[PDB]
């Protein structure tokens, strides 16, 4: 189909004996002019005539009380739809690029062996693991510090926990705002360290590290990157132009926390090369040809049926060694000969995986990856420069703006742990608002990120939620939403197929330790 | 100028490092693109080899060796190929690709020649009317080139001194056996012009020398 | 392994029709575009047609514009290129090739469009510099793959075989070279076997030096 026409919205706001108002046919003319855009691209189809809802809100804002309101109401609905269609029916190729993100310590060879299955299989596509190559020693000097704040919190705890996460968050918090101090310090004195440097001066004088030892941490992580595909590199001139690196930074140095600076690296990424991000806990998709002749049975969750496959794919081809078959081997063998079977009657890792080939999307989308509970960014994918990914990142943007012109002052004041935290939590809300009422909230967690229990923050700052604000901008012909109030089936318009990606590793299936009250006191009984 | 152009050949020696310039018009067109390189050794199909759009679009083909790469030298807008550490192995011909207006458009494509082996001068052999080639009407001169290493020479039919190429096909150098070079020519005509002229020559060109053969009716 | 082999090429009247197939193997025949790139033997690439992973949309070349299609069937694994009102520009090599940034391609059907019919070769002797040299005349004829083998295929060294040339009256003529001791010259029968497979002849003829007076 189409949108409704020129004849067509006359027909439905028409109100006998009311002529047409000089605002009301500025939506007529701007629809006429819209219908006439077939030789125009989608991108400033979306925009430079498929605004009209502005020239619509119009016309609501000045005659408030005017009969075609009803009837315009809903016109703005067609608005939408035909957004979709737009979305649906004009796909451009993607660039074949594969992006990964490791920052702050040596690749593990899990990671690499996870990344070489996509490799093998999609052998058209360029494949970069970002790496920041100044900063190598994050993971190391986070792990020191806190290494060294239980060692100083039982020392002064001679007699519970709760009590124990409490007073060691405030000896971090001491230990990381002094290590903020040195390099704000070191960085005006000599401009020409790089991160690295400063790190391993301040992880020698305070903590006696064999720093002899440490510059060989460094020649062997960047000695593994560089040789596994790399293609990579603190470069990316057009990522540091960008008003979104010293956010990066901050996630990175002044708050040593490794994921969120990949959230704000990866969708800036895709917007400035296009292709497709991956988390390196995630493989290629399997054919879906492969497993249909197994009936799964009846009395399993189709969880466990999804990793019993990669499980069995691993065990008769032993692409990845050391991959658990912690799941298939709990079938009989009237089953298990089963896959022993079909994994004979193929020769060729293509013949296992599915390749993603000519990929193609639309060039105002960022398709977005799905599980149970909702969105989430193990898997995206964008054209250069789409419409969405700009979104996404003046949405991460501006909330980091907000959290700074708050938090800011409070670090400023050089107090402790609380009274930091006080003065923090008043100046959110003080500058708070009723749009952003669910995002405040999350924003006072903010410090302890990474650190305790119950802590939602990096998701409302540049995770799901910082998408999901993009895509109703989107939908919402706006740009800055706060409060999400897209219903799941309308996400669902962005989802990356089951096909292309393969969720249930053995690895992010690995990373769901809950950590909350079904521990238990626990782990400190570790501390030993 | 032609969208998508190439220089016509290039020579060089083994292991120096060459590079080749797919240059592309300037106007509606800059260096935003991504250039698709090609290699196509002589009775082959084309080979895929790179695809470089940027430090990060940039892609090598599956067993293409390490001493391919490709940049773009803005200023001028043309894509490059470097191929450092030059072999006999790399002599082709090598195109390039890029997407315009929709379709697709390829170089003019450059005749990279590679020269590994001693240079040799043509051996020319110039072959009169035979006897019988002549009760059957019809009179046919034949001009054979044979062993020369620079494989590219330039021949021109002379009749009495003075030039004629009206009637003249002319086939292009070709690898023989033992690894060089043999080009022939031919020159069509009737008997009552064989009888008529006191010279034929066949003159070929090769490396600045000019070697001339002559045969006569006699 | 990905493998493309296309067929259908062969030799058509000018203003006939053909129908080319390459068939894929090695992957998803789905997941990816194809094209049709033909190369007038001796000259550059130049591209032709190509069709959407789905065969929604194509686009062609302004030479083929209206007198070619491209057709693609994902079950049969295979893509299609029906050639109508054939000129003789349209003589060339055409390839069949992979992807949207275009990855593999064929071993290149030939297709020829002449107006000649079949017709056997006739072979004229080229009798006797430090060793001197002779050989054998090879003109008018059509199909081009003619064969020439020297003295039933006994001594090779010193054969070269040129590649042939079209003349302007649509007929092809090659010639065969063999270099031989000015010794064993006389008193030592040297003769070239001319095979023409599509006509069904073989011409043997003897070479001896010219006697002139």
């Amino acid at each position: 189909m189409s949108l409704v026409n020129r004849k067509q919205l006359e027909k439905m706001a028409n109100v006998r004996f009311r002529t047409q108002e000089d605002e009301y046919v500025a939506i007529l003319d701007a629809l006429e002019e819209y219908h006439n855009m077939s030789e125009n691209t989608v991108v400033e189809k979306y925009l430079k005539l498929k605004d009209i809802n502005s020239l619509t809100d119009i016309y609501i804002d000045t005659y408030k009380k005017s009969g075609r309101n009803k009837a315009l109401k809903k016109f703005k609905e067609y608005l939408v739809t035909e957004v979709l269609e737009l979305k649906n029916n004009n796909l451009t190729p993607v660039e074949k690029n594969l992006h990964f993100v490791w920052i702050g310590g040596q690749i593990n060879d899990t990671a690499i062996n996870y990344i070489n299955q996509w490799k093998d299989v999609n052998s058209d596509y360029n494949v970069n693991v970002f790496y920041d190559s100044n900063a190598f020693l994050i993971n190391t000097l986070k792990k020191t510090v806190v290494e060294s704040a239980i060692n100083d919190t039982l020392e002064s705890f001679r007699e519970d926990y709760n009590k124990f996460f409490r007073k060691r968050m405030e000896i971090i918090y001491d230990k990381q705002k002094n290590f903020i101090n040195y390099y704000k310090a070191q960085r005006e004195e000599n401009p020409e360290l790089i991160i690295d440097d400063i790190v391993k001066t301040y992880l020698s004088n305070e903590y006696s590290k064999e720093i002899d030892e440490l510059n060989t941490y460094i020649e062997e992580s960047l000695n593994k990157i560089t040789q596994n595909s790399g293609n990579d590199v603190r470069n990316f001139e057009e990522f540091k132009n960008g008003e979104s690196f010293n956010l990066y930074e901050q996630e990175l140095v002044e708050r040593w926390n490794l994921a969120a600076a990949s959230d704000i690296l990866r969708i800036s990424a895709l917007k400035e090369i296009g292709g497709m991000y991956l988390d390196v806990d995630m493989l290629p998709g399997i054919q879906p040809d492969l497993f249909e002749s197994i009936e799964k049975p009846s009395s399993v969750t189709v969880d466990f049926w999804e990793m019993t496959k990669l499980e069995a794919i691993m065990k008769y081809k032993e692409y990845i060694p050391e991959y658990t078959s912690e799941h298939f081997d709990m079938l009989d063998e009237e089953v298990q000969s089963s896959f022993e079977s079909v994994l004979a009657s193929k020769s060729d890792k293509s013949e296992i995986f599915s390749s993603l080939g000519d990929m193609e999307a639309s060039p105002l989308e960022v398709k977005i990856a799905f599980n149970s509970k909702g969105i989430i960014n193990q898997g995206l994918i964008s054209v250069k420069d789409s419409y969405c990914s700009n979104l996404i990142v003046k949405q991460i943007e501006n909330r980091y703006k907000i959290l700074n012109n708050s938090l800011n002052p409070a670090i400023s004041e050089d107090n402790d742990f609380n009274t930091t935290t006080n003065t923090f939590i008043d100046s959110i809300m003080a500058e708070a608002n009723a749009d952003n009422g669910r995002f405040m909230m999350e924003l006072g967690k903010y410090l302890r990120v990474g650190f305790f229990p119950d802590v939602k923050t990096t998701i409302n700052l540049s995770g799901p939620e910082a998408y999901a604000a993009a895509y109703q901008d989107l939908l919402m012909f706006k740009e800055g939403s706060m409060n999400i109030h897209l219903i799941e089936a309308d996400l669902r318009n962005f989802e990356i197929s089951k096909t292309n990606i393969s969720q249930s590793t053995e690895q992010e299936m690995a990373s769901l330790w809950s950590f909350d009250d079904a521990r238990a006191k626990a782990q400190f009984e570790e501390y030993k | 100028q032609a969208v998508l152009t190439q220089p016509s050949s290039l020579s060089a020696s083994p292991g120096a490092s060459v590079s080749l310039t797919c240059t592309l018009r300037s106007a509606i067109n800059v260096g935003t693109y991504r250039i698709y390189w090609y290699q196509q050794k002589p009775g082959s199909p084309p080979r895929y080899l790179l695809r470089y759009k940027s430090g990060l679009d940039k892609h090598q083909g599956s067993g293409v060796p390490s001493r391919f790469s490709g940049s773009k030298d803005d200023s001028a807008n043309a894509g490059i190929l470097f191929i450092s550490g030059l072999q006999s192995e790399d002599e082709a011909d090598y195109y390039c690709l890029i997407w315009h207006s929709s379709a697709v458009v390829f170089g003019g494509g450059t005749k990279l020649t590679v020269l590994g082996q001693p240079k040799a001068a043509p051996s020319v052999t110039l072959f009169p009317p035979s006897s019988e080639e002549l009760q059957a009407n019809k009179a046919t001169l034949v001009c054979l080139i044979s062993d020369f290493y620079p494989g590219a020479v330039t021949v021109a039919w002379k009749a009495d001194g003075s030039p004629v190429k009206a009637g003249v096909e002319t086939t292009k150098p070709s690898k023989q056996s033992n690894n060089k070079y043999a080009a022939s020519s031919y020159l069509s005509l009737t008997p009552e012009q064989w009888k008529s002229h006191r010279s034929y020559s066949c003159q070929v060109t090769h490396e600045g020398s000019t070697v001339e053969k002559t045969v006569a009716p006699t | 392994e990905v493998q493309l082999v296309e067929s259908g090429g062969g030799l058509v009247q000018p203003g006939g029709s053909l129908r080319l197939s390459c068939a894929a193997s090695g992957f998803t025949f789905r997941s990816y575009w194809m094209h049709w790139v033909r190369q007038v033997p001796g000259k550059g690439l130049v591209w032709v047609s190509c069709i959407n992973k789905e065969g929604s949309s194509t686009t062609y070349a302004d030479s083929v514009k209206g007198r070619f299609t491209i057709s693609r069937d994902n079950a049969k694994n295979t893509l299609y290129l029906e050639m109508n009102s054939l000129r003789a520009d349209d003589t060339a090599v055409y390839y069949c090739l992979r992807g949207y940034d275009v990855d593999y391609w064929g071993q290149g059907t030939l297709v020829t469009v002449s107006s000649a019919s079949t017709k056997g070769p006739s072979v004229f002797p080229l009798a006797p510099g430090g060793t001197a040299a002779l050989g054998c005349l090879v003109k008018d004829y059509f199909p081009e793959p003619v064969t020439v083998s020297w003295n039933s295929g006994a001594l090779t060294s010193g054969v070269h075989t040129f590649p042939a040339v079209l003349q302007s009256s649509g007929l092809y003529s090659l010639s065969s070279v063999v270099t031989v001791p000015s010794s064993s010259l006389g008193t030592q029968t040297y003769i070239c076997n001319v095979n023409h497979k599509p006509s069904n002849t073989k011409v043997d003829k003897k070479v001896e030096p010219k006697s002139c007076d």
